[PDB]
C-alpha cells in the first residue's frame, strides 16, 4: 500500500511540475515563443528548479496576520489537492469509495475555502478582494457544478465512480451529452480558476489576487495545489464525459488511451486558458445564473425525463 | 548655441494617436526656450476618468484605463 | 491690492487658529494610525514650531496662502495620501542642523 | 451638575497642561498676560478642555473666551 | 423619418426640432430685450439669431435646416443655442458692455521682456 | 518553413494564406552590404543667386499686431 | 574533505536561483517598454525562465526600469523591503542608473543606487532587449558565483 | 485507507511547510513584514465593514445549495417502484427551483 | 522652399474676429494681439476671466467648447509676474484662440471649473507649478509636486536642481530628505550670442 | 430571417465564435517561434546603431579628440567634462575627458557634433556592469574602448558617412 501511494503521489507531483513545464511551453508556443528550453534538455528542468528555489526563498510572517491560520491554509490546500486525487477511477482506484464523486464534489467545495482563508489571513485589502471574488466564484460555479455532476450521472445511475468505466466502453459520453460537456468545461474552468474564469488570482485585476502576502514555500504549495487541480479536473472531465476503450485483460491500452485523451484535454485546457480574455465577476454571475443555470436545470429536467422515456432506470 | 529663434508664442496641436499633442513654446529671442507646456492627450482624459468610472467596478476601471491608453511620461512630464 | 478671504489681519489669525485646532485634532490619529515612531507631544510641538517658523509675517494675503497650504497639508494628513516617510521629514531625524555660532561656521565651510 | 466639580476638572486640565505653572494657577488668572501664553496656546488649553469635556467650543467663542467662569456657568445650567 | 442614431452619444434626438428651435430662438430673442441698445452683443446676437430664425422659417426640411444652420446637426445647434441662452442670461447678470475696469502696467504685454 | 500537412492545418484554422504572407521575414530583407548612396543636394546648393536675404525665413516674421485696444 | 561537497551543493542551490529567477512586473519608465520587449517573442524572457510575477512575494528580483522620482521613492522602497530576502536589483535605464535624464531636475532621485542596493547596472535609454538579456545573464552568473554555503563553511 | 492517505498527505504537507520555514535563513524586519497595498502606509485597516453588493445572490446560492442537496438522492430515487410519483413531484420541485430564479431574474435579484 | 508660405486670408479674417471679440467685451479685454502664425492672443483682466471663457464657450459665433491648455509663463520683470494662458480650440469652426491674463502670486484668479471641467486638473497643476490661489475650486489639491514639497518649482526663482533630495538611510529605514549638494554641478552655458539677432524685435532704449 | 436566427442561435449556445477564436489561436502553435538563444544567436542591428561611446583614432597613431568643447554644449545629459591642456608637443589634445554612462542618453548628438568624428557611438550593448564606478568612463577607458572596437566602428562609418 505504501509503495502504491508513493508511486501514485510522487509521480503525480513530478507530472504536475512537468505539466507546469508543458503549460509554459505550449502557452509560449501559442504566444509564438520557443519556451524554456535552455535550462534543461529541451527544457525538462525548469519547474523542478522553481520548486527547489522557492524552498530557500524567504517565507513571510507579517505584522498584521494571524500566523496559525496563515500557515494552516496552504498545507490544507496541498493536502486537499493531493487527497482529491485518490478517488479517481483510473483502471482500478486506490480508494474504492462507494459514493466517491460526492467526496470529489465536497473536497472541490473545500478547494474554494483555503483561498478565502488565505485572503482573509493575509490581512491585505487586495487579498480581501481576492477572497471576496473567491466567494463570488463559489456563488458562480457550485450549483451548476452539482447539477452537471448530478444529471449526466443519473444516466449512469450511481455515485460510485468505478461504475462509469463500464458504462462507456464502446461509445463516449459526450455523444449522449454534448451541451453538458462544454458547460462542465466552463464550470470546471471556474473551479480550476483558469484564465477565462480566473477572477481571484489575476495580475490585471489585483496584485495576483489571494497570493499577495504569500512568498516562498506556501506560495509553492498554493501553486502546487493550483496545478494539481488543473490536471485533476482535466482527469475529471476525461473520466466522465469521454469514454476510452476498456479491455479487462489489458488495462494498459485503456491507460494509454487515457494518456492521449487526457493530453489533448489538458492541451485544450491550457489552450482555452491562453486564448481568451479574462472575465469580470458581474457577467460571470450573470451568464452562469441567468443563462447557464436554467439550461443546466432544463437538461436536468430532460435527464429526469430520459429513464422514463426509455429503457428503464440504470443499475445500482 | 543652436537656433536663434524669433520671439512670440505658438502652439501646434497635432494628432497624436492618444489624442491632442501640442507644445506652447515661448521664445525670449535667445537660443533657449523660455517655457513650454507640453499638451498631454491623456491629462484631461484621466481628469475625466472620475466621470466615466462612476457606477462600475474594478475590472471595468482597469478596462477603461486600458481603453483610454494612459502612459504617464507625457502626463506627469 | 485685492484680498483673498481676509479684509484684515485678525480674521486671518482666526483662520490660523481654526487650522491649528484642526491640526491638533488630527495629529493623534496620524500617530496611532500611521504606526509612527514618535509620541504625540513632540509631534504637537513640531506643529507648534512650524506655526512659529512663519510667525514673523503680518501680511494677510501671505498668511491666507499659508492657510491654503496648511489646508492642503491637512487634506493630505486627514486622508493618508502622505505616508510615514513623507509625514515626518519635518523632524530632521537624519540631517544635522547647521550651527549658528561663528566658530563652527568658520570650521565647517566658506559661508 | 457638580458646579464645583467642573472647577476641579478645569484645575485638573490646567494641571495636566505643561506650559502653565500650578503655583501661578488661579481662578481669575489671565492667560495671555501672566502665564506666558500666545494667541494659539489659549486655543490649545480650551481645546484640551474641549476634548476633556466633550461639548464643542467654536473659534468665534474662543476669542471672546478669556477666563473660564462664564463658559462653565454657560454649561452648568444644562 | 427622424434619425434613430443621432450621430453622437448622450445628446439625444428630439421629435420637434422646428418647434424647439423656433421656441428657444424666440426665448433668446426675448432675453435680449432687457439688454441695452448701447450693448452691441444685443445687435450682433439679434442679427445672428434673426438670420438663423429666418432660415428656420424659410426651410421645413430637417437636413436643409442642418445645411443652412451649418452647425453640424440639429441637436448640436439646439444644445449650443441653449448654452447661448444661458450665456445671455449670465451676461445680463455680469454686464460686460461697460468699458475697461483696469489698465495694466505697460510692461505686462510686451514680448520679449 | 513548415510542411504541407501542418500548413493545410493552419489554413483550415484560418482561411488565409499564411504560407504566402508569413509574419517572419525569410528572404524579403534587402542585402545589408550596400553600394554607398550619393545623397542629393537641396534646392539652394546653387552658386549663383545664393543670397540669404531673399530666402531669409527667420527675418520675415513681424512682432504681433495689436489690432484694437491700447 | 567536505569542501567539494559544500561547493557542489552551493552550485546546485544557486543553479535553481540562476535558472528559475522570477522578476517583478514593474513600470515607472519610458524604458519600461523594453521589459515588455524582453517579454516579446524576439528576445525572450521565458526561454531563460523569467516570469513577470506582479507580487513582490512571488518576485525574486526587481528590474527597476527608469525614472525614479521623489514621490515614487517611498513607494519604491516599501515595495523593495517587502520583497523577501532572496532579492536582487537590476536597474534598467540611465534614470535607474544615475538619474540619466532629469539629473539636475528638482523631483528625480539621482539613480536607484541612492535607495536600494543595486546588483547590476544596465545602461541605455534604450537598453536593448539583447542588453537586458545580457543583464539577466550577468546577474544570473553573479548569483551563480556568489558562495553562501562556502562562506557558511569557513565561518 | 482514506484516513492513512489523509494522514500521510497532511504529514508530507507539514514537512513541506517545515522545509519551507527552517531551510532558508531567518531575518525579518518591520518594513519587510509590513502588509502590501503596493507599498504604502495603511490608509485603513483591512478588517473593516465591506458593503458588497452580491448579497442577495449569495443567499440565493445558499438556497440553491439546499435545493441541490434535496436533488442529490436522485440516482437512488430513480430505483423505486413509484416512478410516476417521484417523476411528477420531482418535476414540480425542480420546476419551482427554476421558478425562484425566474422571479429573481424578473425582479432584478441577480444584479 | 526654405521659408514657410504665408496665407494672409486667415490672418485678416481672424484679425476681424479679434476686433469683434475686443469690441463685444470692452470691460475685460485689455488687448488682442494677432501674430504672423494665424492665431489670436486675447490679453484680458483677471477679475473677469469667467465672462471671457463663458462667452468663448457658449456663444454660437465663437464656439470654443474644448479647452486644451492652461499654464503660466513666469516673467519676473513684470509686477504681476505670472502670465496665465488658456489655449482653446473649436471643433466646429476648426479654429484656435488664446486667452492670456496676468497674475501676481498674491492676487488670485477665479477658477474656470464652472465653464470647463477640463481645468479640474490644469488649475491644480498651475497651483503646484506656479502657486496662484484659484477661487471656488472643488479641490485645489497638489498633484505634480511631492507630498510635502515646499516650493512652487516652475517659477524662475526656484532653481533647476531643487532644494530637497531623497536618500535612504539605515538609521531610520526611511527615504529621508536632505538639502541637496550635487555630485556634479549643472554647467550653466552662456548660450546668448552677444550680437544682435533680430532687427524687427528691437528693444527701444 | 429564420436562417439568421439559426446562425445567431448557433453562435450563442455552442460558442462557435469562441471555437473560431480557439482555432485562430491553434494555428500559431504550429508556427515557427521567433525567439533566439541570445548568447549563441544574436538579432538584427544596423550600422547606425548608437551603442557604447568610443574615442576613435587616426590611421597612424594619434588620438583624434581635438578638445573643441562643443560636444558638451550639444550633450543634453550634461555628461561630458573635457578640461584640456596643451600636450607640450605643439599639438592640441585633452587631459581630462569624462562622459558619464549613467547620464549619457545614447542619443547620437556627440557623434554628429564631432568635426573630425573622434567620439563615435560604436555598436555595442554588452557593457552592463555590476558597480556604479564601471559606468563612469573617463578617458583611458574610452580610448581603449575605441581601440577595442576600432575595427568594428570604421566599416560602419565607411558604410554610413554618405548618409551624414
Ligand atoms: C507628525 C506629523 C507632523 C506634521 C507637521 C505639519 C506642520 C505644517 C502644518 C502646515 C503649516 C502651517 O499652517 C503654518 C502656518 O499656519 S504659519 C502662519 C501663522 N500666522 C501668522 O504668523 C500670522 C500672525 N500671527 C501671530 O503673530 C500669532 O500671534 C502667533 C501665534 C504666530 C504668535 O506670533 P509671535 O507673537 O510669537
Ligand atoms: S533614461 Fe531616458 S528613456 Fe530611460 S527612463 Fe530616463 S528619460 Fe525615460
Ligand atoms: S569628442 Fe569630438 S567634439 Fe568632443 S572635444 Fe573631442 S574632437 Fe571635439
Ligand atoms: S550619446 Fe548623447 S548623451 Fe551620450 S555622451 Fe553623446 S551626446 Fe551625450
Amino acid at each position: 500500500f505504501f509503495i502504491n501511494i508513493l508511486t501514485l503521489l510522487v509521480p503525480i507531483l513530478i507530472a504536475m511540475a512537468f505539466l507546469t513545464l508543458v503549460e509554459r511551453k505550449i502557452l509560449g508556443y501559442m504566444q509564438l515563443r520557443k519556451g524554456p528550453n535552455i535550462v534543461g534538455p529541451y527544457g525538462i528542468l525548469q519547474p523542478f528548479a522553481d520548486a527547489m528555489k522557492l524552498f530557500m526563498k524567504e517565507p513571510m510572517r507579517p505584522l498584521t496576520t494571524s500566523m496559525s491560520l496563515f500557515i494552516i491554509a496552504p498545507t490544507l490546500s496541498l493536502t486537499l489537492a493531493l487527497s482529491l486525487w485518490v478517488p479517481l477511477p483510473m483502471p482500478h482506484p486506490l480508494i474504492n469509495l462507494n459514493l466517491g464523486i460526492l467526496f470529489i464534489l465536497a473536497t472541490s467545495s473545500l478547494s474554494v475555502y483555503s483561498i478565502l482563508w488565505s485572503g482573509w489571513a493575509s490581512n491585505s485589502k487586495y487579498s480581501l478582494f481576492g477572497a471576496l471574488r473567491a466567494v463570488a466564484q463559489t456563488i458562480s460555479y457550485e450549483v451548476t457544478m452539482a447539477i452537471i455532476l448530478l444529471s449526466v450521472l443519473l444516466m449512469n445511475g450511481s455515485y460510485s465512480l468505478q461504475t462509469l468505466i463500464t458504462t462507456q466502453e464502446h461509445m463516449w459520453l459526450l455523444l449522449p451529452a454534448w451541451p453538458m460537456a462544454m458547460m462542465w468545461f466552463i464550470s470546471t474552468l471556474a473551479e480550476t480558476n483558469r484564465a477565462p474564469f480566473d477572477l481571484t488570482e489575476g495580475e490585471s485585476e489585483l496584485v495576483s489576487g489571494f497570493n499577495v502576502e504569500y512568498a516562498a514555500g506556501p506560495f509553492a504549495l498554493f501553486f502546487m495545489a493550483e496545478y494539481t487541480n488543473i490536471i485533476l479536473m482535466n482527469a475529471l472531465t476525461t473520466i466522465i464525459f469521454l469514454g476510452p476503450l476498456y479491455y479487462i485483460n489489458l488495462p494498459e491500452l485503456y491507460s494509454t488511451n487515457f494518456m492521449m485523451e487526457a493530453l489533448l484535454l489538458s492541451s485544450t485546457f491550457l489552450w482555452i486558458r491562453a486564448s481568451y480574455p479574462r472575465f469580470r465577476y458581474d457577467q460571470l454571475m450573470h451568464l452562469l445564473w441567468k443563462n447557464f443555470l436554467p439550461l443546466t436545470l432544463a437538461l436536468c429536467m430532460w435527464h429526469i425525463s430520459l429513464p422514463i422515456f426509455t429503457a428503464g432506470v440504470p443499475p445500482y | 548655441e543652436g537656433y536663434q529663434v524669433p520671439p512670440g508664442a505658438t502652439y501646434t496641436a497635432i494628432e497624436a494617436p492618444k489624442g491632442e499633442f501640442g507644445v506652447y513654446l515661448v521664445s525670449d529671442g535667445s537660443s533657449r526656450p523660455y517655457r513650454c507646456k507640453i499638451k498631454a492627450p491623456g491629462f484631461a482624459h484621466l481628469a475625466g476618468l472620475d466621470k466615466m468610472s462612476k457606477g462600475h467596478m474594478l475590472a471595468d476601471v482597469v478596462a477603461i484605463i486600458g481603453t483610454q491608453d494612459i502612459v504617464f511620461g507625457e502626463i506627469d512630464r | 491690492v485685492k484680498p483673498i478671504f481676509s479684509r484684515d489681519l485678525n480674521e486671518a489669525k482666526r483662520r490660523v487658529r481654526e487650522l491649528y485646532r484642526a491640526w491638533y485634532r488630527e495629529v493623534p490619529n496620524t500617530v496611532h494610525l500611521m504606526q509612527l515612531d514618535i509620541t504625540v507631544k513632540q509631534g504637537r510641538d513640531k506643529v507648534r514650531e512650524m506655526f512659529m517658523k512663519n510667525a514673523h509675517v503680518t501680511d494677510p494675503r501671505v498668511v491666507d496662502l499659508l492657510v491654503i497650504k496648511g489646508k492642503m497639508e491637512l487634506q493630505e494628513t486627514i486622508k493618508v495620501w502622505k505616508q510615514r516617510t513623507h509625514v515626518m521629514r519635518f523632524f530632521h531625524e537624519t540631517e544635522t542642523p547647521r550651527p549658528k555660532d561663528f566658530l563652527s561656521k568658520f570650521y565647517m565651510g566658506h559661508d | 451638575l457638580t458646579l464645583d466639580g467642573i472647577k476641579d476638572r478645569v484645575l485638573y486640565v490646567l494641571k495636566l497642561y505643561d506650559k502653565i505653572d500650578p503655583e501661578k494657577l488661579s481662578v481669575n488668572s489671565h492667560f495671555m498676560k501672566d502665564l506666558g501664553l500666545d494667541s494659539l496656546d489659549q486655543v490649545e488649553i480650551i481645546m484640551a478642555m474641549e476634548d476633556e469635556f466633550g461639548f464643542e467650543i467654536p473659534d468665534i467663542d474662543a476669542e471672546k473666551l478669556m477666563c473660564p467662569q462664564e463658559i462653565v456657568d454657560y454649561i452648568a445650567d444644562k | 423619418l427622424l434619425k434613430k442614431t443621432t450621430g453622437l452619444v448622450g445628446l439625444a434626438v428630439c421629435d420637434t426640432p422646428h418647434e424647439r428651435l423656433t421656441i428657444l430662438y424666440t426665448k433668446t430673442l426675448d432675453i435680449l430685450k432687457h439688454f441695452p441698445k448701447h450693448a452691441a452683443y444685443r445687435k450682433y446676437t439679434e442679427q445672428i439669431t434673426n438670420e438663423k430664425l429666418d432660415m428656420v422659417k424659410a426651410e421645413p426640411d430637417v437636413k436643409k435646416l442642418e445645411a443652412l444652420l451649418q452647425g453640424g446637426e440639429v441637436e448640436e445647434v439646439i444644445l449650443q443655442a441653449e448654452k447661448e441662452l444661458s450665456l445671455a442670461r449670465k451676461m445680463l447678470k455680469w454686464k460686460p458692455w461697460e468699458p475697461l475696469v483696469e489698465e495694466p502696467p505697460a510692461n505686462q504685454w510686451k514680448w520679449p521682456i | 518553413s513548415a510542411t504541407r500537412v501542418i500548413q493545410k492545418l493552419r489554413n483550415w484554422a484560418s482561411g488565409q494564406d499564411l504560407q504566402a504572407k508569413l509574419q517572419l521575414r525569410y528572404q524579403e530583407i534587402a542585402k545589408r552590404t550596400q553600394p554607398p548612396p550619393k545623397l542629393p543636394v537641396g534646392p539652394s546648393h546653387k552658386l549663383s543667386n545664393n543670397y540669404y536675404c531673399t530666402r531669409d525665413g527667420r527675418r520675415e516674421v513681424v512682432p504681433p499686431s495689436i489690432i484694437m485696444s491700447s | 574533505r567536505a569542501e567539494y561537497v559544500v561547493t557542489k551543493l552551493d552550485d546546485l542551490i544557486n543553479w535553481a536561483r540562476r535558472s528559475s529567477l522570477w522578476p517583478m512586473t514593474f513600470g515607472l519608465a519610458c524604458c519600461a517598454v523594453e521589459m515588455m520587449h524582453m517579454a516579446a517573442p524576439r528576445y525572450d524572457m521565458d526561454r531563460f525562465g523569467v516570469v513577470f510575477r506582479a507580487s513582490p512575494r512571488q518576485a525574486d528580483v526587481m528590474i527597476v526600469a527608469g525614472t525614479l522620482t521623489n514621490k515614487m521613492a517611498p513607494a519604491l522602497r516599501k515595495v523593495y523591503d517587502q520583497m523577501p530576502e532572496p532579492r536582487y536589483v537590476v536597474s534598467m535605464g540611465s534614470c535607474a542608473n544615475g538619474g540619466g535624464y532629469y539629473h539636475y531636475s528638482y523631483s528625480v532621485v539621482r539613480g536607484c543606487d541612492r535607495i536600494v542596493p543595486v546588483d547590476i547596472y544596465v545602461p541605455g535609454c534604450p537598453p536593448t532587449a539583447e542588453a537586458l538579456l545580457y543583464g539577466i545573464l550577468q546577474l544570473q552568473r553573479k548569483i551563480k558565483r556568489e558562495q553562501k554555503l562556502k562562506i557558511w563553511y569557513r565561518r | 485507507n482514506l484516513y492513512t492517505v489523509i494522514f500521510i498527505n497532511i504529514l508530507l504537507s507539514l514537512t513541506l511547510i517545515l522545509v519551507a520555514f527552517w531551510l532558508p535563513q531567518m531575518n525579518l524586519y518591520s518594513e519587510k513584514a509590513n502588509p502590501y497595498e503596493c507599498g504604502f502606509d495603511p490608509t485603513s485597516s483591512a478588517r473593516l465593514p465591506f458593503s458588497m453588493k452580491f448579497f442577495l445572490v449569495a443567499i440565493t446560492f445558499l438556497l440553491f445549495d439546499l435545493e441541490i442537496a434535496l436533488l442529490l438522492p436522485l440516482p437512488w430515487a430513480i430505483q423505486t417502484i413509484k416512478t410516476s410519483t417521484m417523476m411528477i413531484m420531482a418535476f414540480i420541485l425542480v420546476t419551482i427551483l427554476s421558478l425562484g430564479l425566474a422571479y429573481e431574474w424578473t425582479q432584478k435579484g441577480l444584479e | 522652399p526654405t521659408v514657410r508660405p504665408r496665407s494672409d486670408v486667415t490672418h485678416k479674417q481672424l484679425s476681424a474676429f479679434g476686433e469683434y471679440v475686443a469690441e463685444i467685451l470692452p470691460k475685460y479685454v485689455q488687448q488682442v494681439q494677432v501674430s504672423c502664425l494665424d492665431e489670436l492672443e486675447i490679453c484680458i483682466h483677471p477679475d473677469g476671466v469667467i465672462p471671457t471663457l463663458t462667452f468663448l464657450r457658449d456663444h454660437t459665433n465663437a464656439q470654443f467648447k474644448s479647452l486644451a491648455d492652461l499654464t503660466a509663463v513666469d516673467v519676473p520683470t513684470r509686477q504681476n509676474r505670472f502670465e496665465i494662458v488658456y489655449n482653446l480650440l473649436s471643433l466646429r469652426f476648426n479654429s484656435r484662440i488664446r486667452v492670456k491674463t496676468y497674475a501676481d502670486e498674491l492676487t488670485p484668479i477665479d477658477s474656470i471649473v464652472s465653464v470647463h471641467i477640463a481645468a479640474n486638473w490644469y488649475e491644480r497643476e498651475v497651483w503646484d507649478m506656479f502657486g496662484v490661489f484659484f477661487f471656488n475650486h472643488p479641490d485645489l489639491r497638489r498633484i505634480l509636486t511631492d507630498y510635502g514639497f515646499e516650493g512652487h518649482p516652475f517659477r524662475k526663482d526656484f532653481p533647476l536642481t531643487g532644494y530637497v533630495e531623497l536618500r535612504y538611510d539605515d538609521e531610520v529605514k526611511r527615504v529621508v530628505a536632505e538639502p541637496v549638494e550635487l555630485a556634479q554641478e549643472f554647467r550653466k552655458f552662456d548660450l546668448n550670442s552677444p550680437w544682435e539677432a533680430f532687427p524687427a524685435y528691437r528693444q527701444p532704449p | 430571417d429564420m436562417k439568421s436566427a439559426t446562425d445567431n442561435a448557433a453562435r450563442i449556445l455552442m460558442w462557435t465564435e469562441l471555437i473560431r477564436g480557439l482555432g485562430m489561436t491553434l494555428s500559431y502553435l504550429f508556427r515557427e517561434p521567433a525567439t533566439i538563444n541570445y548568447p549563441f544567436e544574436k538579432g538584427p542591428l544596423s550600422p547606425r546603431f548608437r551603442g557604447e561611446h568610443a574615442l576613435r583614432r587616426y590611421p597612424s597613431g594619434e588620438e583624434r579628440c581635438i578638445a573643441c568643447k562643443l560636444c558638451e554644449a550639444i550633450c543634453p545629459a550634461q555628461a561630458i567634462t573635457i578640461e584640456a591642456e596643451p600636450r607640450a608637443d605643439g599639438s592640441r589634445r585633452t587631459t581630462r575627458y569624462d562622459i558619464d554612462m549613467t547620464k549619457c542618453i545614447y542619443c547620437g548628438f556627440c557623434q554628429e557634433a564631432c568635426p573630425v568624428d573622434a567620439i563615435v557611438e560604436g555598436p555595442n550593448f554588452e557593457f552592463s556592469t555590476e558597480t556604479h564606478e564601471e559606468l563612469l568612463y573617463n578617458k583611458e577607458k574610452l580610448l581603449n574602448n575605441g581601440d577595442k572596437w576600432e575595427a568594428e566602428i570604421a566599416a560602419n562609418i565607411q558604410a554610413d558617412y554618405l548618409y551624414r
